[PDB]
């Protein structure tokens, strides 16, 4: 938002495990549907931290957008139920199984809006294959535009993540000593993180280059917006101090290495006088090992 | 029209097209540094101006086409980076 | 003298003449001698007059003079003048090591790594 009152979405494991939990207990026949709970958290500055969350039954024709059924009451009910068993437990927003935006989905947002102003779609999927996290976060804002067209009802991004608990996190680690992660060391951690980063820039890219193509050929209408921000990208690309910027990165390499040198000189005499160490507990070994 | 490195304009090359001499051009161009459709700086004793940041302006259909070749040239670099450090250091690293 | 460039070289090609069969032979050499001269001068200079060339080549004659000035490609206006080609373009390109620098980087990681 505008207001400062909403950034940071922060949903802890076991809504993640709640929601992926709940699109099995639909999974009959009604399956391949987007299914819709209620989250239920609390917060006090920029966060949203999701803690709880409920299937509400849910239907939606699939063909029709004003063909969607939502038992509020049945929210109005069990909201009541959850508080009597835990004070401090407002709804927050409300989740939507993904696994993207349908128009549909501004209704919604108004249907649990009178509950709780601030409300957030939390997309959460049911599908691992985003290499990203599987949680994006939107709120229901309206704007005005250049261009004249009425006030609208849109979406927009705030960043979002998933925190946790020592609760939280003792479950979690427990769940994953099958797949071992810690063998990891630090230094590989960081090279994991700065080649599997460039696995998030190039297929980012490769979605909007698969945009620009789209309008180009292949007609969809343009929407002027998008290009101009794509104008502001090619113009704030690092180029126009070429000369400059290389004479001075060199030279913070040059520091870098400097101290790297220092650095790997003193871990070589450390181990070498460990070396030492060893070569005279043999030499007192031997000692011991003839006597009697 | 300048798209690169290639950035700066001289005083005798904007007062030409803009029809007035070489003494009205600098307060020209600190309107458009003051309301905002330039950002940069002007370099007076060369004579160079520092066009850095221009507001975007709508496109055509054309001018997206080469847009969309400009921006897969730079996919490609992203993915045969992308494999230089996939070889080497993932490969032990992790 | 042929191998650290010290030239009166060709002016000694003809005072080995004790043994014959020496200046028989070592015209071959001569013909290396005048390339890498110009190879050096290509660099060394940048006006000079043009019979100085003739006298610095070992040459006599204005004409061979003129094809050897066509082969290297200079221009002949009232001194013989030269084309910059010792560094044209510079190396201030960082952007042709990035790669290079980025796989020495990751090897002192693997080394850090490794079992050992």
């Amino acid at each position: 938002m505008p207001e400062l009152a909403v950034q940071k979405v922060v949903v802890h494991p076991l809504v993640l495990l709640s929601v992926v939990d709940h699109f099995n207990r639909i999974g009959k026949v009604g399956n391949q549907k987007r299914v819709v709970g209620v989250l239920l958290g609390s917060w006090q500055k920029k966060v949203l931290d999701v803690s709880n969350s409920f299937a509400v039954p849910f239907d939606e024709d699939d063909k029709d957008d004003s063909v969607w059924f939502l038992d509020h009451d049945y929210l109005e009910n069990m909201y009541g139920m959850f508080k009597k068993v835990n004070a401090r437990e407002r709804i927050v927003g409300w989740y939507h199984t993904g696994p993207k935006l349908h128009k549909n989905d501004i209704a919604i947002n108004e249907l649990m809006k009178r509950y709780c102003p601030n409300s957030v779609l939390v997309i959460i999927d049911v599908k691992p294959k985003d290499l990203g996290l599987p949680t994006e976060a939107y709120i229901s804002v309206e704007e005005v535009h250049d261009d004249g067209t009425p006030t609208s009802k849109t979406f927009e991004h705030v960043t979002s993540e998933i925190g946790a608990e020592e609760a939280e996190e003792v479950g979690v680690e427990h769940l994953l000593r099958d797949i071992k992660d810690t063998t990891v060391g630090t230094l590989s951690q960081r090279i994991t993180n700065q080649v599997h980063g460039l696995k998030g820039l190039n297929s980012k890219l490769l979605d909007i280059r698969s945009y620009l193509e789209k309008v180009a050929t292949g007609k969809l209408p343009i929407n002027h917006q998008i290009i101009y921000q794509l104008q502001d990208v090619f113009n704030l690309l690092p180029d126009v101090s070429l000369q400059e910027f290389v004479k001075a990165f060199y030279l913070k390499t040059n520091d870098q290495m400097v101290v790297v040198y220092l650095a790997s000189l003193i871990r070589s005499v450390v181990a070498l006088h460990n070396l030492i160490n060893n070569k005279i507990a043999n030499r007192d070994a031997e000692k011991k090992e003839g006597q009697e | 029209t300048r798209p690169a490195n290639h950035r700066q304009l001289t005083f005798e090359e904007i007062a030409k097209s803009a029809k007035i001499t070489v003494n009205e051009v600098e307060l020209l161009v600190m309107k458009a540094l003051s309301v905002g459709l330039v950002k940069g700086s002007i370099d007076e004793v060369d004579k160079r101006v520092h066009m850095t940041w221009v507001q975007p302006r709508v496109l055509d259909l054309q001018q997206i086409k080469g847009m969309k070749d400009r921006l897969e040239f730079w996919c490609t670099d992203v993915k045969s980076m992308e494999m230089l450090v996939e070889h080497q250091a993932h490969d032990i690293l992790t | 003298y042929l191998m650290e460039g010290s030239y009166n070289k060709v002016f000694l090609a003809k005072g080995n003449i004790p043994a014959e069969s020496y200046t028989f032979f070592i015209d071959i050499l001569l013909d290396t001698i005048r390339d890498e001269i110009a190879g050096c001068i290509e660099k060394a200079y940048e006006k000079i007059l043009f019979t100085e060339a003739t006298r610095i080549l070992f040459f006599n004659t204005p004409k061979k003079m003129t094809d050897y000035a066509k082969k290297r490609g200079w221009v002949l206006g009232p001194n013989n003048y030269y084309s910059f080609a010792s560094q044209q373009q510079k190396p201030e390109d960082t952007t042709i090591p990035s790669t290079e620098l980025a796989k020495q980087v990751i090897e002192y990681a693997r080394q850090l790594e490794m079992i050992v």
